[PDB]
Formats: structure tokens, C-alpha cells, sequence
RNA sequence: UUGACCUCAAAUCAGGUAGGACUACGCGCUGAACUUAAGCAUAUCAAUAAGCGCAGGAAAAGAAAAUAACCAUGAUUCCCUCAGUAACGGCGAGUGAAGCGGGAAAAGCUCAAAUUUGAAAUCUGGCAACAUUUCUUUUGUUGUCCGAGUUGUAAUUUCAA
RNA sequence: GGACAUGGGUUAGUCGAUCCUAAGAGAUAGGGAAGCUCCGUAUGAAAGUUGCACGAUUUUUCGUGCCUCCUAUCGAAAGGG
RNA sequence: CAGAAUUCCGUGAAUCAUCGAAUCUUUGAACGCACAUUGCGCCUUUGGGUUCUACCAAAGGCAUGCCUGUUUGAGUGUCAUU
């Protein structure tokens, strides 16, 4: 699953960036994704983490937006594309999320 | 509802009403058997918050347990060892009297599963507890998804394995540095196992 | 006196055949088997004696029903006619 | 002692039956080493112990 | 029997001892005529049965 | 050797009489073995024993089939006719009981189920 | 409610009988030890021959769980002879032997001839 | 007198359930001594051996009354590292974790506390019918009746709200 | 030859066991004990087997009622019988 | 060793393999009470011998703790019409 980019704690590791557990509720709200639908489309939700800085907030919502743009959602009803789904599922294939959204 | 009033009134155990009720009920329980079936819970709000429901398959049993420490069961205080292990009279059982109450009720009702228990009364000699049990063979329990888990065989005698609330309290299960000992045997094995890796 | 002539008065059994394990270890006066603990509702066992557990255990007898269960598990405990 | 229980008498019957010679055609089976054994019990050498 | 003795000595024990007022207030009850009038009013307003 | 495909055709009472005739034949064979035996009859002793076993098997199969027919469409069935899996399997929760869900859970799976999705590079 | 005794005793209850909703066993077992399991084989040793030819008694190899009633019934329905007395023995090999004396109106020699061990 | 309620009984009442065995691994209770300290009592062996209770295919733990003091992290478990370190110890002999970081795997949730109050909307059992089967052996549905339940079974809610 | 091999041999209403109880052992009620288990035998138990014609054609063991200090068992092949 | 030749162009030998139906003696957690005794009992049904009650035989049953429900009950526990 797609993971957020977080700053490790302590002064020994605060200069690096690693992968987090899940996106915060504020990040999902800014990206326009409901918490009940994020799990369905494979976006982890972390209720404990909070966005204390705009930089972290914008970084994570940018990751969600890139994930959403590159995401293909199969319609639940075949041949009946609903809202937010796609009708170009012919070319869908399994691809690594790390290549699309590396931790930079 | 009245459950909030019951919860707030149960805290005032030093009040005259609570003292009178505690005295008369303690006398009645002493007159009864050590373990006896209770037709209805004496603390419905406490039973509800511990998981009891007023439906078929839920059983309440009242048990009295002796108070005090645990004297070492040696013949004449003779331990036959170093002086550090010669104590006989000031030793304490590592499990709570509530744990002992759950274990004895579980053996008394081996066809049931011990769900929870709660303190109801005490005196100098005895502490009184009411134990909530669930029937795993009853259809009302086997068809309720909120209590369906206890029917699974992994929950057999969970009170004997220390899987109840008071059982995990006695085991010291918790989160944080204050519970670094964790499951004692598992932590001890992890810290005393010599890992000899394949250096190639 | 304590030896050869003393052995001549040994004609009173202290143990008899046990009805559970069959050994001549059932104490007559105590009505308890020194081997399996009959009639207590538990087989006598101790971890300091591992050879005794080796002597009597699963696999030392017939395992008549356990063999049937093992055979039935392979096909998933199926019923009916073939 | 001429005063024996049913269980004792059956055990004596089993012991007497076990203490019998093994037929030669049994030993003649191919790949068999059942020709001789020390399980022969005499009433004076080895005791039954009930 | 034990249960008969328990339920009789219980009432004896309540007769003894100083009962707190919050419990003793339930020993005062409506008289016969008011109780009859109250239940007559209640019987005109009863929940529907299974058939109803 | 008796054949099961005709023993099953034959009636229960007739099977009982045939069983008794086989039993007395086996008794006659055994007393012959005692008071002077011949190889042919000694070999036929085993065949008579198998024939008795076959008749008893057919009789028992017919009785069990009748019991199953009598207890068909009944809530409580004789224990020997019930399930013969392990004791733990019998005491385990049924798939219906395992699959029982609350109204809240049913709504959650109805409105937010796991979706089929893919990523394009 | 006058009590003339200074003791309380449990009253009497209906104690309804069992009316099961299902039979625990589907098929009733066949009668064990009817006639053929009771009577195994006759005995034709020298002592047995003397018993038949002198005391008018037949010697049998009855089952261990057969008593003098079942042996008498089995002999009656298998050989059409009425016993008058039956003596039971358990041999040192563990098998039960039966001495069955026939009535004066039946010769054990011809009965043994009919059975087929003479 | 009868009935209702409450409590307590009995029945070879209708239907069920528990015991025992296996203990390599698992969860607890109880619990030494040999030995080391060149003696020995605290210590060490060891929160071990023995004893006792209880499960499964894994068990246990688990979605913070958790870390941290950071630009902060974020359920549990396991591996490497932290680290033979902080620390404990006749500070003698000896003992000795945890945060961060990297990796394996990742999944979240359920109740009690609310007046459905214009309608106990909830559940068990008996009987009958209709379906189902790893299966005449399994598992349900509907109808009716009787019970449970207002000293509270259902529904929206569980703090992320 | 009490050895070896092959066969045969122990027949009970009256002889013993079986029945009873002794010293004792030991469930159950109940109380302790973390527990293996310990104490306890009408013990702080609603511990009933028994006594009686009320129905009953007409010459009888089938459903009530009222009842009174009964009581688990094991334990002797030399005790009792 | 023999026997099996009712066999082998056949539903058929084999201490064959597999296995979804059965049988499964006395015991054993062991379950009517016991047991150094194949000891002593009780209930239902069906049969035998003159025995509607005794005896014999066969078949089916009788342990404890606990849960839900049923029936019959007890209580100078709380109450209403009579
Ligand atoms: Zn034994």
C-alpha cells in the first residue's frame, strides 16, 4: 500500500525522511478522500498521527494526489462506470508503488 | 437512564445506605453457601459494563473467598534451604482473590466460560465476588456475533490461563516501560536465547 | 536372623494385578496402583521419570481409533457412498 | 492355593498356553528367525509374579 | 430448611438495626383506597397485547 | 460364497432363516473337524464364516437404512446415525453461526467494500 | 399447616418418566449367546465316552458366560432332548465344560450318534 | 380457598455440556538445591529443575491511561542494532533492559454508559411445513404457540468520534 | 525324575466365597486448599423405605392424601451363618 | 506343507492396494453399587416354564457437576378478589 513520508523523531534522525504507517485524517480531507473509502482503495489511515507542520501536510496530500491520479478503479458493476471509477481497465496491471512515489 | 445513577451511587461506599446494605447482604451471603447461583446480578450496571446481558445463556454466580496472605504449606515451617527462603508467615499469593474466585467458579461450572467478575462485598474473613459466565452451547450465544468469539476452543478456561481482565492484571500485561518484563517467560526466553547465525 | 531365615516368612502379597494397567503394582491395603495411580481419575506421571513415560504412552499399544482418524483426515472426514 | 479367583485362573491358563513349544513349520518361513526364544517359562525357574 | 430460615431471619434483621431514611422511606406505602384508585386508573391505560 | 447383490434382494425374514441354516452348517462342520476332519470341509469352514458375516452385514445395512428413513426430516437423530467427525469438529461453530453479523457490520460491508484497483506508471 | 413432628422433610414430586425425542441407538442388537454361541462343540475324550455310555450324560464345550439355564435351553432346541441335571466345569485351559445328563427316556449314545461324533 | 410474583427444591423430565490422554512449541501458579563467590549468610545458579492448572495449530500479545522532547513518531509480534550499554550487585563474584534506526508482515475494530417510547422493533424452545448437504449423517427458512426479557433484548453511536 | 514331548484330568441348592459386621477404608452434604487434593460419614442436608384402603368392577397391589429416633458402600476362604 | 481349479476372455486369487458403509468381546476419564468377588442390585418391554406380583432368558436403560427449557412442589417472603 501507499505510505506517507514522515520525519523520524529525535535530532539523530530528524534530517532524514522515511515511510509512515498511514495518512492522517486532515491529509485525507485535504485530498478529498473519505476515511471509509481510503481503506477500500488501499490508502492506510493513521488516526494517531497529526499534521503539526504545513510542509508535512502538503507533502502527504501531494503523495495522495499522485496516487489518485495514477490509480485505476475498477467499477463494482461491470460495464457501468460509477462516480470516481474508470472504464479503461483493459490495460491495468500490477505495478510497484515505490517506483511511482519514492520516498525522497 | 438509571445506570448512570447506579454507577455514581456505587462509588459512595462509605454512605449510610451503602453500609447498611453491605452489612445485611454480607450476612445473607455468609448464611448461603460458599458458591451459590445468583438469580439476578446485585449490581446490574457493573454487570452490563463488564459484558453481562439479560438474555438466556448468561449466568451469575456469587462466591466468597478467604482473605489474607498465603502461608507456605510446609509441615512445621521447615523449608530446608538458605535463610532467604525460610519465610513462612508473610508471603503473598501472586494471583488475586478475584482470580481465585473466577477459577473456582469455572471449575464449579466447567460447562461454561468465565467472562468476567466483580467485587460486591467484603468483611474481615471473606471477600465476595459475582462471576459472569457464558454458555457456549446455547443457541442464543452461538448466534450472537458480539459473543460468538467465546465459543471458539481457544477460549477454553481463559480464567485459568489468565486471559480475563483480572488475570491479565495479575500477569502484568500492559503497554510501556513499566511493563518491560511483559509476558515473563517469553521475554526471559528472548533475552536468554543465544542466537548463533550462519556467518556465511 | 535378619537374612536367610527372615526371607522364609514372605508369603503375603502387598500388591496385586491392577485392573487399569495390568501390572502387579496395585497396593491391596491402600487400594491404589503404584504404577498408574488407579483408581484416581488421572494416569500417574512424573517428569523426573521419562523412561516410564516412554514405556507407557501413545504408540506402545494399538491406537485402534487414532489410526482410523488419521486415515479419515486425509480425505477430509467424508461420509456417504463412493 | 486351590482358592483362586477367576482372574487368577485365567492368567494361569494364559501362562500355561504361552509355555508351549513352537512348531517347526512356523520357523520354516522364508526370512524368519523365530526358531528359538528364551520366553519358555518353567514353574520352578521363573515365577509368574501373579 | 436453610432458605426458609434465611428469608425469615432476613425480615427479622430488617426489623432490627437502624435503617437509613433513604431505605426506610419505602416502608411507607399508599393505603388500600388510594392504591385501588391508582390501579383502576392504570387498568384503563395498558400496553397492547400480542393480539392487539 | 453368497453374493450380496442377491442377499440384499432377499427379504429380512428369509435372511434370518438362511443365517440360522448357515450357523447349523458351521456347527456341523466344526464337530466334524473335532471327530475326524477332511481338507475340503476345513476349507469350507472359512467360506461358511464369510457367508455368515455377509448375511449379518446385509441385515445390519437394511436395518440402518430403515432407521435413516424413519428419522429422515427430524431434528434429533440417533447418535450412531449422526456425524462421525472429530469431537472438536462437532463442537465447533457452524458456518452459519460464524457468518452471523450485526446490522452495523452488514451496512459497513454493503457501503464500503474492498475495491479492485490498479496503478499505472 | 399443623406439624406434629419437629423436622422438615422433602415433599413428594411427580417424577415424570423418560419420553425421549430420539432413540440413542438406532438398531437394537441381536440376541447375544442365543444357542450357537452357547454350544461350541462336543467332547469325545475317553472319560467323555465313558460318561455317554455309562451315566447317559453328554459332554460339551459351552461358552464361558453360559449358565445351567441357557445350556439346558440350547440343548433342548438344538438336539430335541430334555436334560435332567447339568454340571458346570471350568478347565485349567480356561474353557467351560458341561456335563448334561439326559432323561431315562433318551439314550445319550443315539443322541451322540445323531450329532455325529461317534 | 385460589391465583400472581420472588426465592429455594426434586424428576432415569426434553435437549446439551465438562472430565481423560498427548506437552516439542504456548499461558500461568508454586518452587529448590547442587554450583560460583577459591570459605559463607545477601548475591549466583534461577524468577531454572521438580510439582500443579489450562489451549491451539500455533499459543500469547495487540490496536496506547505508548514513546519522545524531535522538522516529531505512531496497534501487536519477530530478526539486526541499540548493548554487554544505561543500570543493578558483601558495587565482591556476577547480573543487565528500553527509546530511536533498518527489515519481515501489516488490518482493523466491538461493547457499557442516550427515551424506539407513535408502539421489545430482540432472542431461545416445542410443533408443522419447505429448503440444504462432504452427508438420508450437515445446515437453515417460514408459520403458530409457549417461554426469556422493561431489575432492558433490538437500532445510530465508542472519543479516530 | 517335580526334566523333555504328546494327550488327559478339577462335575456342588447342602464344602467355601457370595450375606453380616469388627479394627479400619471410603464416596455424598459441607468446609479448607493456587492446585494435585485435605478434613469430614445424619456432619449445620427439603438425605423417605416403610406404616394406613380413599377411589376400585365386585371380591382386588393401580393414582391421591395424611405420615413416624431408618438408612451409601467396601472390609474375615480361622469371627456370626 | 497342503488345500483351494463351483477358475482364469471372468463382480474373481491375493496376510495386494485403497477406502466414504458396518461389526467392534471385558475393561479403562468409565458412568447402577462394587471388585484380592467375572459379586450384589433396580426400571421398562417381550417370551419360557400352572405362576396378572415369584423364577429364568433376551433387548433397551439407571453416575456426577453445570446450562436452557418443562412438570410437580415448599416457604408464619410480598400481595387481590373471594
Ligand atoms: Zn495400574
Amino acid at each position: 500500500a501507499i505510505r506517507p513520508a514522515v520525519k523520524p523523531p529525535t535530532i539523530r534522525y530528524n534530517m532524514k525522511v522515511r515511510a509512515g504507517r498511514g495518512f492522517t485524517l486532515e491529509e485525507l480531507k485535504a485530498a478529498g478522500v473519505s476515511r471509509r473509502v481510503a481503506s477500500t482503495i488501499g490508502i492506510p489511515v493513521d488516526h494517531r498521527r497529526r499534521n503539526r507542520s504545513e510542509e508535512s501536510l502538503q507533502r502527504n496530500v501531494e503523495r495522495i494526489k499522485v496516487y489518485l491520479a495514477h490509480l485505476i478503479v475498477f467499477p463494482r458493476k461491470a460495464g457501468q462506470p460509477k462516480k470516481g471509477d474508470a472504464t479503461d481497465v483493459s490495460g491495468a496491471e500490477q505495478t510497484d508503488v515505490a517506483a511511482v512515489l519514492p520516498i525522497t | 437512564g438509571a445506570y448512570k445513577y447506579l454507577e455514581e451511587l456505587a462509588k459512595k461506599k462509605q454512605s449510610d445506605v451503602n453500609l447498611f446494605l453491605s452489612r445485611v447482604r454480607a450476612w445473607e451471603y455468609r448464611q448461603m453457601n460458599v458458591i451459590h447461583r445468583a438469580s439476578r446480578p446485585s449490581r446490574p450496571d457493573k454487570a452490563r459494563r463488564l459484558g453481562y446481558k439479560a438474555k438466556q445463556g448468561y449466568v451469575i454466580y456469587r462466591i466468597r473467598v478467604r482473605r489474607g496472605g498465603r502461608k507456605r504449606p510446609v509441615p512445621k515451617g521447615q523449608t530446608y534451604g538458605k535463610p532467604v527462603h525460610q519465610g513462612v508467615n508473610h508471603l503473598k499469593y501472586q494471583r488475586s482473590a478475584r482470580c481465585t474466585a473466577e477459577e473456582r467458579v469455572g471449575r464449579y461450572c466447567s460447562n461454561l466460560r468465565v467472562l468476567n467478575s466483580y467485587w460486591v462485598n467484603q468483611d474481615a474473613t471473606y471477600k465476595f465476588f459475582e462471576v459472569i459466565l457464558v454458555d457456549p452451547s446455547h443457541k442464543a450465544i452461538r448466534r450472537d456475533p458480539r459473543i460468538n468469539w467465546i465459543v471458539n476452543p481457544v477460549h477454553k478456561h481463559r480464567e485459568s490461563r489468565g486471559l480475563t481482565s483480572i488475570g491479565k492484571k495479575s500477569r502484568g500485561i500492559g503497554k510501556g516501560h513499566r511493563y518491560n518484563n511483559s509476558p515473563q517467560h517469553a521475554t526471559w526466553l528472548r533475552h536468554n536465547t543465544l542466537s548463533l547465525r550462519r556467518y556465511r | 536372623t535378619k537374612g536367610t531365615q527372615s526371607f522364609g516368612m514372605r508369603h503375603n502379597k502387598s500388591h496385586t494385578i491392577c485392573r487399569r494397567c495390568g501390572k502387579r503394582s496395585f497396593h491391596i491395603q491402600k487400594s491404589t496402583c503404584a504404577c498408574c495411580g488407579y483408581p484416581a481419575a488421572k494416569t500417574r506421571s512424573y517428569n523426573w521419570g521419562a523412561k516410564a513415560k516412554r514405556r507407557r504412552t501413545t504408540g506402545t499399544g494399538r491406537m485402534s481409533y487414532l489410526k482410523k482418524v488419521h486415515r479419515s483426515f486425509k480425505n477430509g472426514f467424508r461420509s456417504g457412498k463412493p | 492355593p486351590s482358592h483362586k479367583s477367576f482372574r487368577t485362573k485365567q492368567k494361569l491358563a494364559k501362562a500355561a498356553r504361552q509355555n508351549r513349544p513352537i512348531p517347526q513349520w512356523i520357523r520354516l518361513r522364508t526370512g524368519n528367525t523365530v526358531h528359538y526364544n528364551m520366553k519358555r517359562r518353567h514353574w520352578r525357574r521363573t515365577k509368574l509374579n501373579i | 430448611p436453610e432458605y426458609i430460615r434465611l428469608q425469615r431471619r432476613r425480615k427479622i434483621l430488617n426489623l432490627r438495626l437502624k435503617v437509613p431514611p433513604a431505605i426506610a422511606q419505602f416502608q411507607k406505602t399508599l393505603d388500600k383506597n388510594t392504591a385501588t384508585q391508582v390501579f383502576k386508573l392504570l387498568n384503563k391505560y395498558r400496553p397492547e397485547t400480542a393480539a392487539e | 460364497a453368497l453374493k450380496t447383490f442377491e442377499l440384499r434382494k432377499q427379504s429380512q425374514e428369509n435372511l434370518a432363516e438362511q443365517l440360522q441354516e448357515l450357523r447349523q452348517e458351521l456347527a456341523s462342520l466344526r464337530v466334524q473337524k473335532i471327530a475326524g476332519g477332511s481338507g475340503s470341509k476345513l476349507s469350507k469352514i472359512k467360506t461358511t464364516r464369510k457367508d455368515i458375516a455377509r448375511i449379518l452385514t446385509v441385515i445390519n445395512e437394511s436395518n440402518r437404512l430403515a432407521a435413516r428413513e424413519a428419522y429422515k426430516n427430524k431434528k434429533y437423530i440417533p447418535l450412531d446415525l449422526r456425524q462421525k467427525k472429530t469431537r472438536a469438529i462437532r463442537r465447533a461453530l457452524t458456518p452459519y453461526e460464524q457468518s452471523r453479523k450485526t446490522l452495523k457490520q452488514i451496512k459497513k460491508e454493503r457501503y464500503f467494500p474492498l475495491r479492485k484497483y490498479a496503478l499505472k506508471a | 399447616k399443623v406439624r406434629t413432628s419437629t423436622t422438615f422433610r422433602r415433599p413428594k414430586t411427580l417424577q415424570l418418566s423418560r419420553k425421549p425425542k430420539y432413540a440413542r441407538k438406532s438398531v437394537a442388537h441381536a440376541p447375544r449367546l442365543d444357542e450357537y454361541k452357547i454350544i461350541v462343540n462336543p467332547i469325545n475324550s475317553e472319560s467323555a465316552m465313558k460318561k455317554i455310555e455309562d451315566d447317559n450324560t453328554l459332554v460339551f464345550h459351552v461358552h464361558l458366560k453360559a449358565n445351567k439355564f441357557t445350556i439346558k435351553e440350547a440343548v433342548r432346541k438344538l438336539y430335541s432332548v430334555e436334560p435332567v441335571k447339568i454340571n458346570t466345569l471350568i478347565r485349567p485351559n480356561g474353557t467351560k465344560k458341561a456335563f448334561v445328563k439326559l432323561s431315562a427316556d433318551a439314550d445319550a449314545l443315539d443322541v451322540a450318534n445323531r450329532i455325529g461324533f461317534l
